[PDB]
DNA sequence: ACGTATGCTATAATGTGTGCAGTCTGACGCGG
């Protein structure tokens, strides 16, 4: 997590998209104010980001049902 | 004082440093000699010999 | 440079001929060059300045 | 510069490519300590105003 | 030497050179193609824009970071927008076509 | 052949009429009285003599070719305003002309920073003073040194020395060595870099919670007032347009704000800290 | 910028800047001076009939 | 701000007046005392916009409440000072200015669309003569000069009806009149007549120009300027010193001499002065305007005050000093520090020192942020002065932030990736960083006074990426080659040596250990040493079938060192493998084992705990360099002595006059080169296994612990050729001509040179130090031009959908295999299904990564040859697929799509160069047994009984039992074989043998020798000795020969014995072989010969060490694809060869192939021989003549795998011959970009037509639809192009005027009125976007499908 | 009134030149 981030890109693949699936839920949790799921253990987000990813609880697929499942009961409760 | 890496002289293929280390140490050797005799408060003739 | 005369010859300005052409030239401490020069027909020339 | 007791051998890597271990005692007796004479200068201009 | 942020350039906007004038390392175009190679995309970006000409970004970026959300906002430098009138001024028309 | 502007022209006018005395007047006469060819021919004629007037000029402020151009505009004026009828020569009357109108085009087009003829006329004379006290003192001399001779102010003799003072550009390599210039060197006066621009954002967003934090009748006739809120920065009596209408109770109620905010500063922990600045 | 076998004695074989720079700079030699003309010259014991 | 293109067109008079908000129309800069703009001047506010943010010059309307007020007095806005940059200005010129671009900038552009000379345009310029514009009177026709005498015949004669004027004012109406439409339709007529080369090139360029001026839709006037534009001030600034002084930049300074001659002209056209004056104007405007566009071009540049030429505009476009290069691809950056470096040989390989002060200011904007979330800063001015006055508590806020956040540490110079690597900071009180000394080897960072670079990655992108890709942990190996760069050297390696290392019985020998625990007990107790032999049990883990580790228990028979560096090597590995003495060479082997088992993870671990135990030990041994460490050998003063007396006795001899000076030279050099090679090992063999004199009962022979030979034998510095300087001989010097000192230096560094010993030495040194500085230019320089070709290759597809490959063959030359099929097919998917030997069962599939292990059963089963899915057999349009790749060797798997590889190709192959910056081959010995097997080989039967080769490029197998090529050498020219083709042969033969300083020319037939062309004086010459005569003929060449003899050709023409030719058997060719230049005969006129007889001897120097400064040239020029002086011939097409006509020797070829009944005659020169010998079956592109290959020539006939194939084998040649390592598939990567245009042959359904020349990809993509339309197919053929040039070819013009030939690109550029869409890198770091590759690959992609939706 | 700008003088004079000249390999573009 700290030193290795290949346990990171096991999961994922694309050195490239793991990049930035982890800097979106990075942000997630420096703006939103999203809670860890990992015990954070004094580390920043962009560690964390890492082991959610690193042990299998962030992914591409995870994150966008996740997105659209807050928006979409904005959706039915504004109208 | 210093320690100097060993294998900063074979590649370098400079030893003329070595032996101004060796002399170094042997002029230092001859100082210390005097030091003492310096020191002990010896001999004007003891002195002129060595 | 040393002022006076100097004698010198790029040996294959044109490889093309592969000839050692040769050339003199007379360097002053003031003025003009004058410079001698042969060719691929080692014609004599020269060329001021 | 100034003459030292010198050895020539490999120390936990502390003189890994050329680097230099020298003794806190050469660092006490202030002798490779070296003296620096900065010349700073305040000048008074006449502007526009 | 270190620095932050400081001074900048006269026209091309970026920092100024050395630490006599308190300047930023250059990041010249060998040092680019690295990050090219890399993959590392935002990194050079970055190094293009927010901490060189970019004047929107470089400001906008500061206060973002104090804030701590270090969050990519970049905008276009400085010494490309310059490029385009120095072409102009060449009798050229060089304009950005847009989407 | 010949592909250079210099030679081309002065090829031109080695193929021009060279006058006689009596040719002079003939033409000038007619010249005067409007003979169209004459006024052509007087001036194709006397290129010869800019071009001479313009070797002595040349090297000191703008090229050959910029004085040969300036100094046929002397010629013009000198057979615009001739006198035939008077038997002293043409030559002799036209050199007046071309020796003004190049000195005269130098004064303007030689500085970048545009100096008028008064300022620099008088200059010449600060400068060519210097040059008998310089070859008698063996010493370049003093603004003082030439205010004595002249017996004229200090001041005056400094800032026409100020006037003087040269230009680098600011692409001039230094060390005599293509490394860098000036402009990669000098630093941009206008824009401050963010840790300013952030500094006063940053300042003034502080100010605003402040004012919302005092009191809402206390910041409506204090920022109204500095122009902080408002939008033009008011005095004491001026705050009277806006719904305080009053001199007596603007001026208490300014400073009851000014006085509850001294406090609010030496609490965060400034006061005397954010004094020294 | 090649050492010439005319810098013996006229011209250091090692004293010059590693740079671009390199072979055109150069110091003196110890015992070298200048000729009355402009040419470098260098001391020699002369041997006179062995 | 967001926008898809950018354009560049001709700026219209109109068009300028669009941008411009204002007429300059006086050089008034500023008034002297009130430092302000002048009315119209310069520097104008009525023009260029307010001094400070929104306020007005006098002083009316100040700041917001004014928003856009225009002021009465001044009539200045009230606007930001943003304008002064933006908004721009123009002058109206008086007289129209021809632009320097479009005439200089060649081609003429202006002379070319007029169909009109340089020279016929300038002097109508600059007033010498008139030019016709439209005759009525068809007396005179268009666009004929007519001189001023010319002008005035017309003028009385005809006039009036004949229109021609002089100055830039005569070529506009010129280029106003001429009609685009109609002059393309005539040219095209003219094309259908009889068309040649150089006609249907000049008139296809000039119709593209045509068609193409009218599609970009620039009207031909515009190359005359009547408005010229005026930069904006700020960016030509007038701004005042500290000093007092001001400084302006030379544009004001150009703008004035512009300004003042125009209003100069206005003034003189109100006088109507006479016209001599007004050409005069004329020609000075034009010469302050084309010295405002470009200064230095047309004639001397207006030299300035400092006696300097003025930077004019072009100047700040063009080139290494302009914009691009310098101030928008380069930048000085924020968030930066550099200092000198130190080692840190505490840290991990994920850290490094970082200064406190340092990493203060730079994580300056994060202790703001990080004080105010605390609530210790209310605001940050306050934050500020918290830093300032450095106290206590916000050093523990800095060391927050810090932690869980990489940096960037950059070395100059940036050649290959790893140039930068990321770490974790670790706070460090002193102006010194601290770098891991494993990663040294990949920056070359001595620590001798480096300063390394330091940047902090703002983003949480950047510090995601910086610890995902730029992270030191995930950069191991190389991306050149699949080899770990991160490898002890120096103390470390020498360190495991010492402990690993043995020696005899010493303390506690054959003892008996429970553990390596108790080996540390003993040896730490100071009862054992670290060289005892000993039994010890030791728990090795060897994997299983899967995943699961087995262990296993067992006895070792070790040294108490093997058996402690046994605790740092993880559980997995053998023991077999610390069971050795370990050396640099065995350890870097260690850390790729350990990668390719456990993983990264244990790696990172293990490299950590080699390095701390390898300086540890190394700093307990106390090895040292000692004087008597430097061992010279017994007897080197008996080597010398008897080795000068040797060179004593050959001087004697030369005075007598036997031995000629030549010969004396070389002989004289082999004595010292053998005394030499003697010493040397007299002095390793004495150095070596020194240890002779050991224990145990009385003696046993051992490896020396000599501290120089330890510290060389473990391949820690220096090696055997450093010794040799030590306590050898110095070695034969070299002069600074090339030629090589008679005489070389005898003594050693320990035994001190003398004064000449040392002067000899400087003319190498100073030379090598030279070519140090000097020649890193020229390989600098190719990485630059590598780089820009492939900038565009980025893994775009998953799978390219083909079935193609270039087949690669191991590489076998010199006896051992250079790169066999394994290391060389390594990581290439297969393009074929490749089995074993019996072709019955699939070993291997298609698509599928050829990994180490799957490598190995290549091995069980011996391939022979594999046809590799390449990068150039890509069908991928703008890109490849990660197939065609293969593996990420940097990596260790299969590449990531979006991973920009050209450019990490291009660093691959410049990085070794810049870095990098006794050919006695007498006889072949054959080793095994096998039987001979000769190819490419046609020799004949000597005199003697000996089977002479008259072939050049003979190759020579040696073939064991089964039947599978082993060894492999090259036989020269002329070479004697002791056995023929067939024959066995036992181990240990000389199979061949030659003369090698010589390069004979041998004979096929038998007879008397005839002497052709070979008159004295003219083309040879002579030279006699003594009491008989024995005269040699020299045979000069065109260099040493005169006018007279040029064209004859100088042969040894053979004869019998009537005085007729003798035929050379089984061709109708008399016999005559041609002598080249400096050609040595010894054999006069009128001399008998057999069959294998030397006619002549052609001498062969090469006394010149090629190293890497001659022989990166020989790979540049190959890159850049320059024919050499002598190419050699190949077929075109398959059929029968039939011999035909002849020119004075020069040969034609009269080639009817089978099928095609149209005849193809192509010329060849005399001197040069052929191959083949007539009447042939030749296939296409078979090798007729013999010498360098050109490399349009070979892709021209024999197809893309062929030329490929080529350049490849070419440049590795020269690389490997240095020792460099790089996978082919870099060079292919280049060699594909050098197939990127094509010349198109057939008329298509697009308007392609011939002579147009079109990317691949853009004709492929049409015949994608013609295959699915039908119509008409575009046939094509591939052209090859170089770097230099492939760069300036891609569409994108933003990425050719980056590169070079910046002010020729921009006009090509502005003329055909193109639009850049952006594709490449170059292009977007310009514009400061997110790189359509890498990181940005998912999100350009992501805006591509907002396009494609709608 | 103060600052800047425009204006004229009358022995005769009538065609400039100036300034570094061991770069070099490689590539075209106009005549001849
Ligand atoms: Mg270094
Ligand atoms: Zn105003």
């Amino acid at each position: 997590a700290r030193v290795t981030v290949q346990d990171a890109v096991e999961k994922i693949g694309n050195r490239f998209d793991l990049v930035l699936v982890a800097a979106r839920r990075a942000r997630q949790m420096q703006v939103g104010g999203k809670d860890p799921l990992v015990p954070e253990e004094n580390d920043k987000t962009t560690v964390i980001a890492l082991r959610e990813i690193e042990e299998g609880l962030i992914n591409n697929q995870i994150l966008d049902v996740r997105e659209r499942q807050e928006q979409q009961e904005q959706e039915a409760a504004e109208l | 004082d210093i320690v100097l890496n060993p294998l900063g002289v074979p590649s370098r293929m400079n030893i003329g440093q070595i032996l101004e280390t060796h002399l170094g140490m042997a002029a230092k050797g001859i100082g210390d000699k005097i030091n003492a005799m310096l020191k002990q408060q010896q001999e004007v003739a003891k002195l002129r010999e060595f | 440079r040393s002022p006076g005369v100097f004698f010198d010859s790029d040996k294959g300005k044109t490889h093309s001929s592969g000839k050692v052409l040769y050339n003199a030239r007379i360097i002053p401490y003031r003025g003009s060059w004058l410079d001698f020069e042969f060719d691929p027909k080692d014609n004599l020339f020269v060329r001021i300045d | 510069g100034q003459n030292m007791r010198v050895a020539f051998m490999p120390w936990n890597g502390y003189n890994f490519e050329d680097s230099i271990l020298v003794s806190e005692r050469v660092v006490q007796e202030d002798r490779f300590t070296t003296i620096h004479i900065q010349e700073l200068a305040c000048v008074s201009r006449d502007t526009k105003l | 030497h270190a620095r932050s942020t400081g001074s900048y350039s006269l026209v091309t906007q970026q920092p100024l050179g050395g630490k006599a004038q308190f300047g930023g390392q250059r990041f010249g175009e060998m040092e680019v193609w690295a990050l090219e190679a890399y993959g590392a995309a935002y990194t050079l970006q970055e190094m293009l824009t927010v901490k060189s000409d970019d004047v929107n970004g470089r400001t906008k970026m500061y206060k973002n970071i104090v804030d701590g959300n270090h969050q990519m906002e970049p905008g276009m430098p400085e010494s490309f927008n310059v490029l385009l009138k120095e072409i102009r001024s060449l009798g050229i028309n060089i304009e950005l076509e847009d989407e | 052949r010949v592909l250079d502007a210099t030679q081309l022209y002065l090829g031109e006018i080695g193929y021009s009429p060279l006058l006689t005395a009596e040719e002079e007047v003939y033409f000038a006469r007619r010249a005067l009285r409007g003979d169209v060819a004459s006024r052509r021919r007087m001036i194709e004629s006397n290129l010869r003599l800019v071009v001479k007037i313009a070797r002595r000029y040349g090297n000191r402020g703008l090229a050959l070719l910029d004085l040969i151009e300036e100094g046929n505009l002397g010629l013009i004026r000198a057979v615009e305003k001739f006198d035939p009828e008077r038997g002293f020569r043409f030559s002799t009357y036209a050199t007046w002309w071309i020796r003004q109108t190049i000195e005269r085009a130098i004064m303007n087009q030689t500085r970048t920073i545009r100096l008028p003829i008064h300022i620099v006329k008088e200059l010449n004379v600060y400068l060519r003073t210097a040059r008998e006290l310089s070859h008698k003192l063996d010493h370049e001399p003093s603004a003082e040194e030439i205010a004595e001779q002249l017996d004229k102010p200090v001041d005056d003799v400094s800032r026409m020395l100020r006037l003087n003072e040269r230009i680098t550009s600011v692409d001039t390599p230094l060390g005599g060595d293509s490394e860098k210039a000036l402009l990669d060197i000098l630093a941009d006066e206008k824009e401050n870099g963010p840790e300013d621009t952030t500094q006063d954002d940053d300042m003034k967003q502080s100010i605003v919670k402040w004012l919302f934090e005092l009191n809402a009748k206390q910041r409506e006739v204090l920022a109204r007032r500095f122009g902080l809120l408002g939008y033009e920065a008011a005095t004491l009596e001026d705050v009277g347009r806006e719904i305080g209408l009053t001199r007596e109770r603007v001026r208490q109620i300014q400073v009851e704000g000014l006085r509850r905010l001294r406090e609010i500063l030496q609490t965060q922990g400034l006061n005397i800290e954010a004094l020294f600045l | 910028r090649d050492v010439h076998p005319t810098h013996y004695g006229r011209v250091c074989p090692i004293e010059t800047p590693e740079g671009p720079n390199i072979g055109l700079i150069n110091s003196l030699s110890v015992y070298a001076q200048t000729n009355e003309y402009g040419f470098l010259e260098t001391p020699y014991r002369k041997v006179t009939d062995g | 701000e967001e926008f898809d293109a950018i354009k560049i067109a001709l700026a219209s008079p109109d068009m300028i007046r669009s941008w411009s908000f204002g007429e300059v129309k006086k050089p008034e800069t500023i008034n002297y005392r009130t430092f302000k703009p002048e009315r119209d001047g310069l520097f104008c506010a009525r023009i260029f916009g307010p001094v400070k943010d929104y306020e007005c010059l006098c002083g009316k309307y100040k700041r917001l409440k004014h928003r856009g007020v225009i002021c009465e007095k001044c009539g200045v806005e009230v606007t930001q000072t943003k304008v002064r940059r933006e908004r721009m200005g123009h002058i109206e010129l008086a007289s129209p200015t021809a632009h320097i671009w479009f005439l200089k900038s060649l081609p003429s552009r202006i002379g070319l669309l007029l169909d009109m000379p340089l020279r016929d345009i300038e002097r109508v310029l600059y007033f010498e003569s008139y030019v016709v514009i439209e005759g009525g009177m068809t007396n005179l026709e268009r666009q004929q000069i007519l001189t001023e005498e010319q002008y005035l015949d017309a003028l009385e004669e005809f006039g009036d009806e004949f229109d021609a004027k002089m100055g830039a004012e005569a070529i506009q109406a010129l280029l106003k009149s001429m009609d685009l439409e109609q002059e393309c339709e005539q040219l095209r007529e003219e094309l259908n007549e009889t068309n040649s080369e150089t006609k249907r090139k000049k008139l296809t360029k000039r119709i593209k120009l045509l068609e193409a001026f009218v599609q970009s839709g620039n009207k031909p006037e515009w190359m005359i300027l009547t408005v010229l534009p005026v930069l904006p001030p700020d960016l030509r600034p007038l701004v005042p010193l500290d000093g007092g002084r001001f400084a302006t930049s030379d544009l004001n300074d150009l703008y004035r001499r512009v300004i003042n001659r125009n209003n100069r002209l206005k003034r003189l056209l109100d006088l109507a002065a006479p016209d001599i004056i007004v050409r005069n104007e004329k020609r000075m405007l034009q010469e302050a305007v084309d010295a405002l566009l470009d200064n230095g071009r047309r004639g001397r540049a207006i030299t300035g005050s400092n006696k300097r030429p003025l930077k004019s505009l072009a100047d700040m476009i063009k080139g290494k000093q302009g914009r691009f290069r310098q101030n928008l691809l380069g930048k000085r950056v924020d968030y930066s520090g550099r200092s000198v470096i130190t080692v840190g040989p505490y840290l991990r390989l994920h850290q490094c020192g970082l200064p406190k002060k340092m990493a203060l200011e730079l994580f300056k904007p994060f202790i703001y942020g990080k004080l105010e979330l605390r609530g210790l800063a209310t605001t940050i001015k306050a934050a500020k002065k918290m830093v300032e006055r450095e106290e206590a508590v916000v050093w523990d806020i800095l060391d927050e932030v810090i932690r869980e956040h990489p940096v960037l540490l950059n070395r100059a110079p940036t050649l290959h990736r790893l140039g930068i690597q990321a770490f974790e900071p670790v706070l460090i009180e002193g102006k010194a960083i601290q770098l891991h000394p494993l990663v040294c080897a990949a920056y070359n960072a001595d620590f001798d006074g480096d300063q390394m670079a330091v940047h902090v990655p703002l983003t949480l992108e950047a510090q995601l990426e910086a610890r995902a890709l730029m992270m030191s942990t995930n950069n191991i190996l190389s991306p050149a080659n699949g080899e770990p760069i991160i490898v002890p050297s120096q103390d470390v390696v020498l360190g495991l040596y010492y402990m690993t290392r043995d020696c005899v019985n010493a303390k506690g020998e054959g003892m008996v250990l429970t553990g390596p625990k108790e080996a540390e007990r003993l040896y730490r107790s100071g009862l054992a040493s670290l060289h005892a032999r000993v039994k010890v049990r030791i728990t090795e883990y060897e994997k299983d079938a899967n995943g699961e580790l087995v262990a296993k228990t067992s006895l070792k028979d070790t040294t108490v060192g093997r058996a402690i560096l046994w605790m740092i090597v993880p559980k997995g590995l053998p023991y077999s493998i610390v069971n050795q003495a370990l050396g640099k060479k065995a350890i870097s082997k260690m850390l790729n084992t350990c990668y390719r088992i456990l993983g990264l993870k244990p790696t990172v671990i293990f490299a950590d705990q080699i390095m701390y135990t390898g300086f540890a030990y190394a700093a307990r041994s106390g090895a040292s360099v000692g004087i008597d460490d430097m061992v010279i050998p017994e007897k080197k003063h008996e080597i010398i002595s008897e080795a000068e007396a040797e060179v004593a006795e050959i001087q004697e001899q030369f005075q007598s006059g036997l031995v000629t000076a030549g010969e004396r030279y070389n002989k004289v050099i082999d004595i010292w080169a053998a005394a030499n090679d003697r010493v040397s090992k007299a002095m390793m063999d004495n150095l070596q296994t020194e240890t002779v004199i050991n224990r145990d009962g009385q003696e046993e022979k051992q490896v020396s612990f000599n501290s120089i030979y330890m510290m060389a034998d473990s391949g820690a510095r220096g090696s055997a050729a450093q010794i040799r300087q030590l306590a050898g001989m110095r070695g034969l010097m070299a002069k600074p001509d090339g030629s090589i000192i008679e005489t070389p230096i005898t003594a050693n560094f320990r035994e001190g040179l003398n004064v000449l010993q040392y002067f000899i030495s400087t003319h190498g040194a100073r030379k090598g130090l030279a070519d140090t500085a000097l020649k890193t230019a020229n390989s600098g320089y190719l990485t630059r031009r590598l780089v820009d070709v492939a900038q565009d290759l980025v893994v775009t597809e998953d799978d390219c959908g083909t079935h193609e490959g270039i087949m690669m063959t191991p590489v076998i030359e010199g006896g051992d295999v250079k790169e066999p099929l394994r290391d060389r097919v390594l990581g290439r998917v297969t393009a074929e299904d490749v089995l074993k030997p019996g072709t019955a069962d699939i070993l291997v599939p298609r698509n599928t990564l050829l990994h180490e292990q799957w490598c190995d059963l290549l091995e069980e089963n011996s391939v022979d040859a594999v046809k590799v899915r390449s990068v150039v057999s890509c069908d991928t349009d703008f890109g490849v697929c990660a197939h065609c790749y293969g593996r990420d060797l940097a990596r260790g798997h299969i590449i990531n799509k979006g991973e920009a590889i050209g450019v990490i190709a291009a660093q691959s192959i410049g990085e070794p160069g810049t870095q990098l910056t006794a050919a006695a081959e007498s006889s072949i010995q054959v080793k095994n047994k096998g039987s001979i097997k000769l190819s490419n080989v046609k020799s004949v039967v000597n005199s003697s009984g000996k089977l002479v080769i008259t072939s050049r490029n003979t190759e020579l197998k040696l073939i064991d039992e089964f039947g599978r090529t082993k060894e492999s050498y090259k036989v020269p020219y002329g070479a004697v074989l002791a056995k023929g083709d067939g024959e066995q042969v036992a181990g240990g033969e000389t199979v061949a043998n030659w003369d090698p300083h010589t390069m004979p020319v041998i004979t096929e037939v038998s007879g008397f020798v005839r002497f052709t062309d070979m008159i004295d004086g003219q083309t040879i010459t002579r030279q006699t000795d003594e009491l008989t005569g024995l005269s040699s003929l020299v045979v000069l060449d065109s260099a040493e020969r005169t006018a007279g003899g040029k064209d004859l050709r100088p042969a040894l023409k053979i004869v019998d014995a009537q005085g007729n030719d003798v035929l050379i058997p089984g061709t109708d060719m008399p016999a005559q072989y041609f002598l080249p230049g400096k050609a040595i005969v010894q054999l006069e006129d009128g001399v008998q010969i057999s069959s294998g007889d030397t006619l002549a001897r052609i001498p062969q120097e090469s006394g010149g060490t090629k190293d890497i400064t001659g022989g990166l040239p020989r790979v540049a020029d190959l890159f850049e694809a320059r024919r050499p002086k002598e190419p050699a011939i190949l077929a075109e097409i398959s059929g029968i060869v039939s011999f035909g006509k002849e020119t004075k020797g020069k040969r034609r070829l009269v080639i009817t192939p089978v099928d095609g009944s149209d005849p193809y005659e192509e010329m060849i020169p005399k001197w040069r021989q052929l191959n083949v010998f007539e009447g042939e079956r030749v296939e296409r592109g078979d090798v007729i003549s013999d010498g360098p290959e050109a490399p349009h020539d070979i892709l021209r006939l024999r197809g893309v795998h062929a030329v490929t194939r080529y350049i490849v084998n070419e440049v590795q040649d020269v690389y490997r011959l240095q020792g460099v390592k790089i996978n082919d598939k870099h060079i292919e990567v280049i060699v594909r970009q050098m197939l990127r245009k094509a010349t198109i042959v057939n008329a298509g359904s697009s308007d392609f037509l011939e002579g147009e020349q079109v990317e691949y990809s853009r004709v492929k993509i049409a015949n994608r639809e013609l295959e699915a339309n039908g119509k008409v197919g575009a046939t094509y053929s591939r052209d090859l192009l170089g770097i230099t040039k492939a760069s300036l070819a891609t569409e994108s013009f933003i990425s050719a005027a980056s590169f070079q030939e910046t002010t020729r690109v921009l006009t090509e550029a502005a003329v055909a009125g193109k639009r850049d869409e952006l594709r490449g890198l170059k292009e977007n770091v310009i514009v400061g976007r997110l790189i359509p590759a890498g990181t940005g690959y998912a999100y350009h992609q992501d805006r591509m499908r907002r396009r494609a939706a709608g």
